[PDB]
């Protein structure tokens, strides 16, 4: 029997979460990569309606938001948008993985 | 054990802070810092020592969690406002951490790297970097030459991630 | 959610219940943030409970 | 096949079930729109007959919120009890 | 070598003595930093040497 599931480790996530502190620094136009690795696993996995499947993608999403919920506010939106015509970078990253994967399973009402 | 979600919620307020100075004033841990080895016994009784001892290896982990950016600052702006932030890590680095936080004469990997890294942080994102790395570090001789002791024994580790 | 309905049901009445608002105001016994800070870092990584 | 690809899928929702609370929807759809593979992931679901841990776990929560959904016809849920309460050399 | 001593003497032993050390010079084996968190990543906090 499989009785619930065990976490593991959460200090992992607390070393990540020091890494991207260091690179968004360094970065403050372009892209992060999360959302480019999100892409390929949600990619990799099948895209069948079976309930195996549908089940994986909505584990899959749980754990995303849950990274994304530690790391820093600043990984969605990038910092200091300068101009109007630079506008809208990696907002459009965040959009896409809300509106294709968020919206099926971790919406709500 | 106990202590760490606590920890990241200290990141979050410390990153907010960041965000509301970038909004040259110094940090307020090394007051905290200097308020508590100020306030212990300042007996050289071996029960004293080990208790600076275990104070200050919680201070090293606690930098080390925190960004590099609370050590060095961020964004030396010109060169009159210089060296702010980074008088305050040296005054620790001389007074306590070479007693206690040290080995052969040296530092440690974690705090040296983290102090690096945040110094090519701040200075990259500053203008003529190299140039004020080069007086940062020409200082260092004369305000904290343990690190540049330090970055001598920890070499073949930073100038990959440096580079 | 919890254990047992009955101990849940004991604990809302207590809640509830008037003289423990009225003596909770004039008080140490406020819990300050830093008794918040004791008890929270007393409890563990390993039972959550949450 | 179905008694293995049914315990991956409980498996499945069981830890959903922890991250998210409150009864994946993949299963509720699959309940009222097939009924056939609905009774066959519910057998593995209720073979649990293993002694109960004194705090209750992720899948007695998971009955638990499902009985309170008013799935679980009650035939199940009394079997499930029933089956829980239990020279040469 | 084939003692039984206490572990710890053992597996230094082990780490000193040189065909392990040329062992480890055939990276089939060097432990990788993916190697490493498939193994750290299983290890609770709960119950830990550390």
């Amino acid at each position: 029997l499989v009785f619930g599931g065990r976490t593991g480790n959460e200090d992992i996530i607390s070393r990540l979460q020091e890494m991207v502190a260091d690179l968004e620094l360094q970065q403050d136009s372009q892209e992060h990569f999360l959302f480019e690795i999100f892409r390929r696993r949600l990619q990799a996995l099948t895209s069948g309606w079976s309930v195996a499947a549908s089940l994986q993608r909505q584990r899959e999403l749980l754990m995303y938001k849950r990274i994304l919920l530690r790391l820093p506010s600043s990984v969605l939106c990038g910092s200091s948008f300068q101009a109007e015509q630079p506008i809208t970078a990696r907002c459009e990253q965040f959009f896409h993985l809300v509106n294709s994967e968020m919206r099926n399973f971790c919406s709500h009402g | 054990t106990g202590n760490e979600d606590i920890i990241s919620r200290l990141q979050e307020m410390v990153a907010d802070l960041e965000l509301q100075q970038d909004l040259s004033q110094e940090h307020f841990l090394f007051e905290i810092f200097r308020r508590r080895l100020q306030a212990l016994t300042s007996g050289w009784s071996v029960a004293a020592s080990l208790q600076r001892q275990r104070e200050l290896l919680m201070y090293k982990r606690i930098l080390l969690r925190l960004p590099s950016s609370v050590l060095c600052g961020s964004s030396f702006q010109a060169e009159q406002p210089i060296t702010a932030r980074c008088e305050q890590f040296f005054h620790l680095v001389n007074s306590e951490m070479r007693n206690f936080c040290s080995h052969g004469g040296a530092l440690t990997q974690d705090i040296t790297a983290h102090f690096f890294r945040g110094l090519l942080n701040a200075c990259l994102r500053s203008r003529d970097p190299s140039l004020m790395v080069d007086f940062i570090l020409a200082k260092c001789q004369t305000k904290c030459p343990l690190i540049l002791t330090s970055a001598l024994v920890w070499w073949p580790s930073l100038e990959p991630v440096l580079l | 959610h919890l254990p047992s309905a009955d101990w849940q049901r004991a604990a809302l009445s207590l809640w509830t219940h008037r003289t423990f608002r009225e003596v909770l105001k004039e008080e140490d016994v406020h819990l300050t943030y830093q008794d918040w800070l004791h008890l929270e870092l007393e409890i563990q990584p390993e039972a959550d409970a949450l | 096949e179905p008694h293995s690809q049914a315990l991956q899928d409980v498996e499945k929702a069981i830890m959903v079930f922890e991250h998210t609370g409150n009864i994946p929807v993949t299963v509720m759809e699959a309940s009222i729109f097939r009924r056939p593979y609905y009774v066959s992931h519910f057998l593995p679901a209720l073979l649990t007959p293993r002694v109960l841990p004194k705090v209750p776990d992720s899948r007695v929560a998971f009955i638990e919120s499902l009985k309170r959904a008013d799935k679980i016809p009650p035939s199940l849920y009394s079997t499930y009890c029933q089956a829980c309460s239990a020279e040469p050399l």
